[PDB]
């Protein structure tokens, strides 16, 4: 899997999180804990 | 009436004879000689066969009394109260015959090498043989009120 | 009745799992059926107020076929351990192990024992051997033939099993060299009288259930 | 809509995952059909039976939630339409079908068998 | 909730074209 | 009545899933809005009150 | 009349005699195995068989008390009471004898190995009779209402 | 009327006993045939001798099946169960003894050419148990027509 | 009317015996092919021999399925259980004997090449029980007639 | 009916069997641990006394269920007491079965190191809630059995 | 009416008590065995007994909630949803306790050597609690539909 | 009668899912155990799990076809041919999965030593997979006559 | 009508929770042993416990969906269609969980030594969801046809 433009799984970034997010407001705590990882990404 | 209760007399000596047969069977098994001879424990090992047969000999009197109290014709009232005394002497004779069989097998295998365990092994079967006497006493007390039925 | 189709399916299902038990592992017997029948019999026996009992009259079937089938099935299984030992000896000795085949005839007598009683247990009829409780009375003669043929079949099967077990040990008869097989044959000959005495005492104690007009 | 009890939100949540997965299946088939670019073939013929069965089931599922008045279906519709289809060719509707009404199963079975 | 990743990785990978799409989704936003 | 009219009016009448894209990562950013708008159109509130019966049973 | 409570008298002595026989066999196995190494602890170890054998007196007295409370008529208020009341003391004596046998075997082997274990094994074996005492008390309380058959 | 399971029990038990005896005789014949190839024809007698027991259960099942579907009653449906059970148990015991007897006879004949006549004599003499059950099944099936 | 269990029991027992025979042949097939890779087409005869017995129960269930009407009495639903059970037991015993006969024939034929005729002869001869039980079930199914 | 006496009597038999198995395993572990060092025999006896306390719940539930028995025997009074007694009996048998393995593991592990007595005493003291739960369920089921005809 | 609806309330507490007892025994066995070789993991290994012992509250609350919905006068169709929800909650609690016991013993034995698997053992041990919550929620949903009839 | 059709429709998919699960487990056990020794044989050894897992479609399609003909009310004529075809399809799928499992595990284990028997194992699985197709065809032929009534 | 259809809905969660508990215990038993050799392989080996425990949602959703459909009144033909879907989904989830336990333990033990086999072990275990999805779809189709009015 060393393709330059395709195919490498570009549709999994949209189909993966959209279909995976349908199994779950319970998403507010995941949005807050995921939002803490943006600032905590460096350290 | 259905005449239910005659199986209690025949079922009395079944567990007692099976317990005594398991006692003499479990006591007769095993080795008893060391090199060429023994300590004369062959005369001491004859007590477990009489101790296992004593439960069947005491259980035979309950089946004889139940067979004499059964008769040719009896109602369901005396037949229902008469049945049940044989199973109590049979279960205690089978359990005491099994404990006398294991105690006679361990006391015979350990008694073959050294006869010092015959003092406890002889009192163990005598203390375990009281279940047939208690079951025969309960069978006699239960059969004492089953006579003269109408 | 339901006792015919239930006893036939239970008899076939018992011999199927019982025959498949000693065979290769393809099927197993239901171990929960004994606790389910014991709990169902003990639960329905106590409640309510009634006496549980089945009431057939003769059933006309299991005596003659059960006696010859039980005797032939018991007699046919005894020669397996004896022929495997007698041929299992091989070239180790030219001794009496190849001349002790008289026990195979004693085990073969268990096939005729019970089959002759089943042949004598039917006179001028094959559906009913005596009077039954469907158009007549006195069904105890047809009722006792099942227990008589089952007792003679089980006695002939046990005598043939004991004769085969005595013949299997009577095949070699010696753990070391310089041994005699007449001592094992003497004790093996004493077990053959249980089939004849059990068949004569079982057939005489059961009476007769033939001559039904 | 809203979740208050069972047997109410499941009628829309059941067809919602199929209607949402149908666009992902059609986009996944069109994405594989667009790729592999003289060297065409083996992709235009595929996704015709599932597009007809799932298209007729999704069309009856979308048309079923719009049918009030009576020309609709409680059992389910949609599930009973595709479930009853593919078993009987000479049918009319089961249930809540439009005025077509038997040519859809014949064209679906004829296009699926070829 | 990994059933969508397993079904999309196994069944979705056949009609479109393993764990290459999960690494490619995170590596897509980096590059 | 249905949410398909609002989803078709919003998605089919807003940008049409086009047409400009960025010069860096235009594939993921271009194809991401089509699938996100497609899923957002699929979540268009298509619930009961067309065949709904609350308090069942 | 119809009655089915006749098995309750022998049902307590059957399980009590089986549990006392199993505990006496398990104590005699450890006493026989420990008597070979040290013959001094045989007379001290013989007390656990007589102490374990006292559990049958509760089932025998409960069976005699249940059989003594039987009249001439059978009703729906006396049947099925002695089966559960005697079965509770029978199961408690069977569990107490089963734990007394395993405690007596490990207490006899461990006491034969190292000393000072007779106080702990005799303490646990003497403390294991509380289930049989509570089952005998519940069997007496259930047997107290077995009379007055309407 | 439950004579169908009794009629099928003869071919079922005879097919199971002949299948187990042919399996054990084929396993012992195949294991003993690897040493010497000349003993294959001598060791092949137990599978053919064990497999011939199915003809009695097939003929008894055909004779019991011939009296079903045209005439039947309450008293005319009991002989087939014992007749099928007799040939089934005799064929199963004859096949089970013929398997171990064929394996021991194949090992004894594979050792030397002395016990092959004894194993062939015992295997030839073991058919009397199946012949007695087949004669009892034919005798019980022959008297299945008394009234009606 | 409960004769469908007898029709499904023939294909169930024949499928179970053919599955056990195919498992028993495939167990020794890898062990026989592991030693010598030349014999690859001479050891698959027990799988086709065990799979050929399924056509008897499949044709018996397919032929018995066509004789099912809207109304039927209790007399026409008794012989089908014994015939289907006998055919299923005969196919299961023939498949179980063909599995051990195929594994023993492949293990014996792996070492010496002359033992293939004995393994093919035992496996070809052990399928007579399924044909006998299928013929008895065909005669019992053809001899069954009843309405109401 | 009239068959609730076995269900009311089996509650003390279940807890007595579980306490007997717990005293058996505690005596086996104390007997196996007392051979290496006879200095902690009094510390290892806590498991038999802790396991033997579960019989009082089934005994008090059996005495309370036996005290509520009326003068008649019907089908309404022989179904609630059987499940109520069988619940406390099975809960006491399971609590005694877990207390036997916990006391055997604590008595066996206490020989090499006595530092696990706090954890074994904490788990053994914490595993007694099943007898109180089954006794509370037997009391709740016994509370709705009044007015027996 | 029969009035046999108490078997569903007893089977839930019986299965939950058996699963919680087997899980507490299996967690206490590996915790007691791992506590001797390593005293640092004593506080870490106590999570499995507390997590396994919480399964009894679901069957006890389901049996206490099902006991109030039985009523003083039972019917024939009343003891179905309580039996199905009680059997489902009992089997779910027994399977959850049986998986929690092997997960606690394998987590304690694997965590005794290396403490790096405490996150995976904690997540894998905490992930099995959904079975008792799903069976308790199904028993509550079935218990809510068992109070409208009669 | 009330209904008897759901037992065959449940036993068909239950037996097919049990046979496919047992064959997939038995193939995945030997494939996962043999995959460590040879990395190139991982793609070849994975054919048995995927080939064994396709057997559930016959019992699933037969259970869906039998479930499509059964509504709220039904007669008793369908509950014998439906149970017979579902039992035949279930026994055929269970025999196909059980026969496919041992050949897949033995083929996957034997494929590591000599990589020449893959065509024999693939032909053995492809020839053993038709047993479920024959029972599925008999269940389809018997299921075709179950839609005339109701 | 008796209205005894709760056993069909309650029958699924016992086999599904037992199969998911056995698969989660089988994956958790090998996960702690495989996590000791490599710390990075713990998160990769932890997927089989959630994959084995993910099968309980079919029986929980089928029991929760069939639980609300009971109500108070029922018919004679209602209660048999849900038993096939519940027993089929329960046996399919129990067999899939039982095969997923040994397949997850063997896949974790084989993937613990070589990290390249994790994709084959996850790919082999990923194909087991078709049996639970087909059984859950058959149970949903059977549960959907049970209630046709209201």
């Amino acid at each position: 899997a060393q393709y330059r433009e395709i195919n490498a799984g570009l549709p999994t970034i949209v189909t993966f999180p959209f279909m995976f997010a349908i199994m779950f407001g319970h998403g507010f705590l995941m949005t807050l804990a995921a939002l803490s990882l943006v600032l905590n990404e460096k350290k | 009436a259905p005449f239910f209760g005659a199986i209690g007399c025949a079922s009395a000596i079944i567990f007692t004879s099976l317990g005594a047969a398991y006692g003499t069977a479990k006591s007769g098994v095993g080795i008893c000689a060391t090199c060429v001879l023994r300590p004369d424990l062959l005369f001491k090992n004859i007590v477990p066969v009489i101790m296992a047969g004593i439960i069947a000999i005491y259980g035979l009197v309950v089946s004889v009394l139940v067979c004499y109290s059964l008769g040719q014709k009896q109602a369901l009232y005396t037949g229902f109260i008469q049945l049940g005394a044989g199973l109590s002497v049979g279960l205690s004779g089978l359990a005491a015959g099994f404990a006398i069989g294991i105690v006679g097998d361990a006391g015979v295998r350990g008694s073959s090498q050294q006869p010092r365990l015959f003092v406890g092994m002889i009192l163990i079967l005598i203390f375990a043989e009281v279940l047939g006497l208690y079951g025969l006493i309960v069978a006699l007390l239960l059969n004492s009120r089953a006579t003269q039925d109408v | 009745m339901n006792k015919e189709s239930k006893d036939d399916d239970m008899s076939l299902g018992k011999f199927s799992f019982s025959h498949f038990l000693y065979y290769l592992v393809l099927i197993v017997v239901i171990v929960y059926g004994l606790y389910k029948l014991f709990t169902g019999h003990g639960s329905d026996i106590n409640f309510g107020k009634f006496l549980l009992r089945t009431s057939p009259y003769m059933w006309a079937n299991l005596g003659i076929a059960l006696c010859v089938g039980l005797s032939v099935v018991g007699a046919a299984w005894g020669i397996f351990i004896t022929g495997s030992s007698m041929i299992g000896a091989g070239v180790r000795a030219p001794r009496i192990t190849t001349k002790n085949l008289i026990s195979i005839i004693f085990c073969e007598v268990v096939a005729i024992y019970g089959l002759i009683i089943a042949i004598v247990f039917s006179s001028k009829l094959t559906v009913a051997t005596a009077e039954n409780m469907y158009s007549k009375s006195n069904l105890y003669t047809g009722y006792s033939l099942f227990w008589a043929g089952i007792t003679v079949g089980a006695s002939n099967l046990i005598c043939g099993i004991a004769v085969g077990i005595t013949g299997a040990t009577a095949a070699i008869s010696d753990a070391a060299d310089s041994a005699l097989f007449v001592k094992i044959l003497v004790i093996e000959i004493f077990g053959s009288i249980l089939g004849l005495l059990g068949l004569i005492v079982g057939l005489l104690m059961a009476g007769k259930a033939s001559e039904f007009q | 809509g809203t979740e208050n009890a069972l047997l109410f939100s499941n009628s829309y949540k059941m067809k919602l995952s199929i209607l949402m997965g149908f666009i992902h299946m059609t986009y996944s088939y069109f994405f594989s059909l667009a790729n592999h670019l003289d060297i065409i073939g083996n992709f235009i013929p595929g996704l015709l039976f599932m597009q007809g069965i799932f298209g007729y089931l999704s069309v009856c599922i979308v048309y079923k939630w719009a049918v009030d008045w009576v020309k609709d279906g409680k059992p389910a519709p949609g599930l009973l339409n595709m479930l009853i289809n593919m078993f009987l060719s000479p049918g009319t509707i089961d249930d809540e079908l439009y005025p077509h009404q038997a040519k859809v199963q014949v064209f679906l079975l004829l296009m699926a068998l070829v | 909730s990994a059933m969508l990743h397993s079904l999309r990785l196994h069944w979705v990978e056949s009609m479109s074209k393993p764990y290459e799409p999960f690494a490619f989704e995170y590596k897509d936003m980096e590059v | 009545y249905t949410v398909v009219g609002v989803f078709i009016v919003v998605s089919a009448m807003s940008v049409l899933f086009w047409i400009m894209a960025p010069k860096n990562n235009q594939a993921v950013w271009r194809s991401t809005v089509i699938l996100t708008l497609a899923m957002m159109f699929l979540m268009w509130a298509i619930t009961f009150l067309c065949q709904l019966h609350p308090l069942v049973a």
